[PDB]
């Protein structure tokens, strides 16, 4: 996946970003959002460099975490949960 | 678009690298640049090292009426001609025809009287040429020691046409500062000059080989040329708002000049030595090119640029912590 | 409250062409004008808009930085002291996107 | 107190040509130096926890050493008289680093003007 | 010694966010915040370790076998905690003990 | 204290040229190197400037630009580490114009 959109906002005192790779996937990870909000500042810091780069990147993510349903519509429910770097289109590093 | 864009690699990820915000600015160490057409807003200062007083070029010949407005125009044009770094500026020195005694050396001393104080102003110096008959070479390795010593700037010169074997070639035919040839450890180091040769049109991943011809034909030789450019079918532009064809180390020179000043963006305050060495290891190195270039060194746009902003990227970009 | 309610306005396709650092009453703040053209503001620890400080100044410096063109989100009428929205704003900064067009950008 | 309230003094259109970072009663600060041109120049200094302007050190760090970086023309806001220990005044200056701006000519640059 | 970092994973186990990376013979090393007698080091090693990726210059990775413990994560990553680095002179040479 | 003490000793014109991070009785510390100086978080008495350091110094460990390196010897007691690097604290850092002339007090 290269990394093609970036968005950051807030929601309920929380900053958060999303991104969309390109089929299409978007994942949004949120400050102190459990069960996945520590890994924010990795992601965010992660994410935004391989946005730079434009280098094939694998993402990871658990639909069905974002529940307020204006923020759903205009973006998605999938919580950014990982990002690994990939050797191929298909064989990345990590689990 | 130009044909050495796809053979170096200036693609649209490699350029989004560089930073938008740093002022810089290439010194045109040449036959003076009209600033027109796409060079129109590419003017940062204009001077004259010659008897005319004008910093504009004349008509003594073709050639040197053309010659500074075509290299400038490699470098940075906006539109019409494909400029390598458009978002520079550029500053034209002309120290030619009817130039002052010594009128090279007096612009790079000039340069080196450092009145501007951002770090990206005039850190690249190009002199797509430069001067033969060099007898003393005391004036040009004094200034050129002093120049490595204080590890700011980088020259950027063309090792001349006529396509001369340079290790076969008698001190008095050689261009300066090309020629230079650092002799101790300390000064080889140091060394501020970039010679650039020029290469025949090729495709990106095609072995290259450096462009021929009695007139406009490459010099070379190993240890007297760092590294090797495109300089053959180079559209440029002229004063009248036309556009011209030429091969030569000086349109190669210019391609090169062009590549440092995008990578300068990234961070105009690494050292001379950062840039260069970043400039020389990221280039391809061809086995059949080792004779003519040292180590057989061709121009990697994509890998200077991409290898220099991702090494800027956590210390200027993300400094946050 | 949320950067995509509907209260909050939006200029799509801009490049962040300036930028302002401060403090105001204990307070650091960041300011950027984009170009019609917009200004928005940031402050630490100053409620609704306050937690997303730190990353709005990231992405932000990091935009300016790039020159792409983006999506400034904003809200109108949240900073009151008149000399500061007399020579800045009173626009709060609430988000920012990537554009693909000059009126198609990622998000809300 | 603000970045732009009359006291305060600017210098507009100035290069960041010098930085320096240190410690003084467990306190990190960074000063800079800024020129116009021959004439003149302007330094100043931000302490962390140093207040009234404590609260702005970490954005006017990441902020000074951006612009020290790309050597683009900026505004520098100070506050004369701010650092009082006498050998630090005489090394570097009394003048705290309240805010800085992004220029567009060498006079006109974005925010406040006091 | 005179290793190139040429992968990077990030991700959360535990609530505690984690990077992993791998040099090249290959040694992968991981870094948890707040976890092990190694997590006070998470934030210097992950910004070290991604200055060091971006560069791709040789470095030395110090790391300790057996940290992690939880058999999943181990299959797929490494037991190894990171636990320094160093820039290098040579591919056996670098700074540090 | 301060960087400008006369205890504490400088270095002007060097360039940054190694670098090295890890952790000694759960403090994060970084290493650079001629002269070697350690900065140490949370390490009284230079131990509040670790951040500001570690970023500096890898901002001119980047641009190679010659630095004034400023140290307190003596500082590292414990023998293993003062042998494989050195007992000198990272106490401030600064630009130079010169090999000699350089930003800040002296």
């Amino acid at each position: 996946v290269v990394i093609t959109q970036f968005h950051t906002g807030q929601i309920d005192n929380k900053p958060y970003f999303c991104i969309e790779g390109k089929s299409s996937i978007s994942a949004c990870s949120m400050k102190n959002s459990s069960v996945w909000g520590a890994s924010f500042s990795t992601l965010y810091n992660q994410a935004l460099y391989f946005y730079t780069t434009g280098q094939p990147v694998r993402i990871y993510y658990e639909p069905g975490v974002w529940t307020y349903p204006p923020f759903v519509k205009a973006l998605t429910s999938n919580a950014l949960v990982g990002l690994s770097t990939c050797t191929t289109s298909t064989e990345c590093f990590g689990p | 678009k130009p044909w050495y864009f796809d053979a170096i690699g200036l693609t649209e990820t490699t350029m989004s690298l560089t930073d938008k915000n740093t002022p810089v600015v290439v010194s045109v160490v040449d036959s003076g640049v009209a600033f027109i057409g796409g060079l129109s807003d590419s003017e940062f200062a204009k001077f004259s090292f010659t008897q005319d007083g004008s910093p504009f070029p004349v008509k003594k010949s073709e050639a040197l009426y053309i010659h500074g407005t075509a290299m400038a125009s490699l470098i940075a044009s906006r539109y019409g001609i494909y400029g390598v770094y458009p978002h520079a500026l550029i500053s034209s020195r002309r120290v030619i025809p009817d130039g002052v005694q010594d009128s090279w050396i007096r612009a790079i001393e000039s340069i080196m009287s450092n009145v501007f104080l951002a770090p990206g102003e005039e850190k690249i110096i190009n002199i797509s040429g430069g001067q033969k008959g060099v007898a003393s070479a005391s004036v040009w390795t004094e200034l050129l020691s002093r120049m490595g010593r204080n590890n700011d700037r980088l020259i950027v010169a063309a090792v001349g046409n006529d396509g001369a074997d340079i290790r076969k070639l008698s001190a008095q035919q050689r261009i300066w500062p090309a020629a230079y040839h650092p002799v101790s450890s300390v000064n080889k180091k140091q060394d501020p000059v970039i010679r650039v040769a020029a290469l025949a049109q090729y495709r990106k991943g095609e072995t290259p080989v450096l462009h021929g011809g009695g007139i406009t034909g490459s010099r070379f030789g190993n240890n007297w040329v760092d590294i090797a450019a495109p300089g053959q079918n180079i559209t440029f532009l002229r004063p009248d708002a036309k556009t011209g064809t030429g091969s030569g180390t000086s349109e190669a020179t210019a391609i090169v000049s062009g590549v440092l000043a995008a990578m300068t963006s990234c961070n105009p305050r690494a050292t001379a030595t950062e840039l260069k060495r970043t400039l020389l290891e990221s280039a391809d190195k061809y086995p059949s090119l080792v004779d003519k270039v040292t180590e057989g060194r061709v121009l990697n746009a994509e890998k200077a640029i991409s290898m220099f902003c991702k090494k800027n990227y956590i210390p200027v970009r993300q400094g946050r912590m």
